């Protein structure tokens, strides 16, 4: 056929693919975490947003540091032959390269190491994204005004 | 020229390759969240990819979203502190191609 | 609509906006350099702004600089510990707006 | 007049911008650090791939941590009023977020912090790119067979 | 005279020193830090030990970050002559190398280096004691039954 | 013997000699805190000093108070994460001499 | 007194009990080392240890070897920047007990 | 009997211990790191030493990271019983927490957690003494003069 380019992924699979929603609202007392108010909206709105976009979206509220692990295990062993791509939305507190679950941290490397091209095969050379709401230090932004 | 390291016979790619993280902040800084509208990065992400996810790369949706949080959002609270406050999201691309969400 | 955080009357930008930091590896890694033609990351670097800069947006062009650095490089080293390796460069953009180098 | 959008920087000031590339090949005996063979290649290709962007390029090789500082704080305080962005290459040896002068580290935040929006003024609105060709840690990717 | 030894500080000075203590409870809703309920009795535990160790104890409740520099550097600026040592004693959340005021974070070693030997020459070749009660992390020790 | 680091003509010490910092507890760890009766290792302390500081070298009255925090204290939570823990406190000392409260 | 806290039935202590990390250096410093007699540790070490072992606890052996390390050493290098440098050794104790070589 | 205090441990067990020592002098051109003249010095002096205190003393050369490890676990998974205490020197170039083995770095974690009270019983309730000549960072004391 004609010149072929391949400079986009191929994102004509059956299935554009799962869009894991992870929000952490509620947080253990015995932690001292507040609650993140604010964050039921945006879950919301990443369910519709994605909905839109063909992707097949699971919610889960409040998981322990265990479910959070436990849930992205099970998705990366599931077949993602047919999908397009994946995604994983993280709301949550948080600080540089750690998400909080409801009862402590989780590195966000043992998260995304599930997913690495050598441990799921079905998503090797297939787009993976990590939608990040979190805290990543504790440095404020003064700005600065624009002429 | 020829060399060591280029041309292998067997083809491989990184573990790491094919990963984007998109961070509602800088390294080492604080993030926002409305307590009544959501995390300004959220809100902003969510109105882009509704706006242009069936006319622009991904990567360029997300400088969108990097714009509008940056440009439109400045914190207020009751301490000083953290009053009067910025943020630019931080677009993470280990992605080989580009992306669109339509074909 | 209406808050306490947005329009403001005085305009302000972040002192941290409209920086790019273009990595040759990502978080945590090493950097690859060959002795003798330079690092994997300024030779792409260099050769895809010689070809797309009066044609590509720069985050475009940095986005082929990734994937020709993914694809193209593999480390050699007689040290079994360091051979065989990959690297891929980490865009890091707080920019506002695209930049083109030419107009 | 007609409809202005504003959706990507005005690069076309009277000049392009500085480019300043710091090329560290020999550190000083006594930090034990071995020289970067390969790096002066990589300084050239920059100065001739910048020039033809039309950059102003200054080079400067074997810095001190010291020099470093002078240098970025030096070229911070020039006018840039009439430069459509400015541009620094770092050519060292480094780890996550710092990059080695001849003598020692220098952070790279005391670095970029001389390009504040608040701490440089006519470079404020415009971009600041920083390329750095340097370690951000000792992890090895073992990469992974494409199909 | 006969053998000098030399092995301990001279702790006869007319002074033993000041000890101060900075007592963090409650923090700006800002923050989103809780109080530390508890901390006052400690305060007051450590002003009546070292007051019975003969030490000029001085206490501070709530304290900003930039109180708590403000403090520190004041502190070291005196004349420490007729004193035999100096303890400061933090009680606050905290990281590791943290401790954190009303309004935000300190690092420690910004408190200590008002004190270095070249610093504060009144207490050069004397002991500087820092006691800490705050978390240096979020690790937890689960234990282990002894036989 | 000679050698070109040792027996200098003037005298002088490093600016971090000197210090002692009593930490709670170990490089990253959480810290005890009794809502009632107050944090562990100061309660400790405290009671280490007042009973010790008349007899024995600082040193050694921290590590009793290494070993009474040790021994005697552990976590109650209504969070099991948080739950049945313990907690070591950590002496840093760099010192040059021995330290007694009394002369 | 009583509390949800203290006395168990069943004993325990903590799993990272009855440690000692004896560091050549303070935290976040370079360590020395002499390239003909060894490094200034553990040559102080193990001349306090000849010395003192059969005398002294070790923590107060060990505090000999802050002194010694302290004192008679300082660095000496043609590169200014590694000259007259000084070290601290750093003793890090979560030992419940006092340790004597000998009994 | 008469009263048992229990201040100090009991240290006369059949065997003192082992004194493991890793000395590390050449390392993998590969890593770039160079050679650590004068430490084999350091060890003979310290095999002498622990040999005089009775401790059974074993060196080990240039050993890998896998080495270190292998060794490490091997040693926590003898029968200490008969022995009162344990020692081990880490004699190499490191970083703050980390010791490098010939072909790369090990976490200093991953080394003493072989010997966590809960993981290594013949241990539980004895010393456990790890003796590091490594540096802890890049920071330089300037030092003050002492009066």
């Amino acid at each position: 056929s004609g010149i072929s380019l391949d400079n986009s992924y191929k994102m004509d699979y059956p299935e554009m693919g799962l869009c894991i929603i992870i929000n952490n609202k509620n947080f253990h007392k015995s932690t001292g975490m507040t609650s993140r108010s604010g964050t039921d909206v945006d879950a919301a709105n990443l369910r519709e947003t994605f909905r839109n976009l063909k992707y097949e979206v699971r919610n889960k509220n409040d998981l322990t540091r265990e479910e959070i692990v436990e849930l992205m295990r099970d998705v990366s062993k599931e077949d993602h032959s047919k999908r397009s791509s994946f995604v994983c939305v993280l709301l949550s507190h948080g600080e540089e390269g750690i998400i909080f679950g409801t009862n402590g941290p989780v590195d966000l490397k043992k998260i995304t190491n599930f997913f690495r091209g050598d441990r799921c095969r079905s998503l090797t050379g297939k787009p993976k994204l990590f939608i990040i709401q979190a805290c990543r230090g504790t440095e404020l932004d003064c700005g600065i005004e624009t002429d | 020229a020829s060399g060591v390291d280029d041309d292998m016979a067997c083809h491989k790619i990184p573990v790491e390759a094919d990963f984007l993280y998109a961070y509602s902040t800088a390294p080492g800084y604080y993030s926002w969240r409305n307590s009544k509208d959501g995390s300004w990065f959220i809100q902003s992400l969510c109105a882009m990819l509704k706006q242009y996810a069936d006319k622009l790369e991904f990567m360029h949706i997300l400088t969108r979203v990097n714009r509008k949080v940056a440009t439109e959002f400045e914190s207020f609270s009751f301490d000083a502190t953290f009053h009067a406050k910025k943020q630019i999201p931080c677009i993470v691309s280990m992605l080989t191609k580009e992306l669109y969400f339509y074909h």
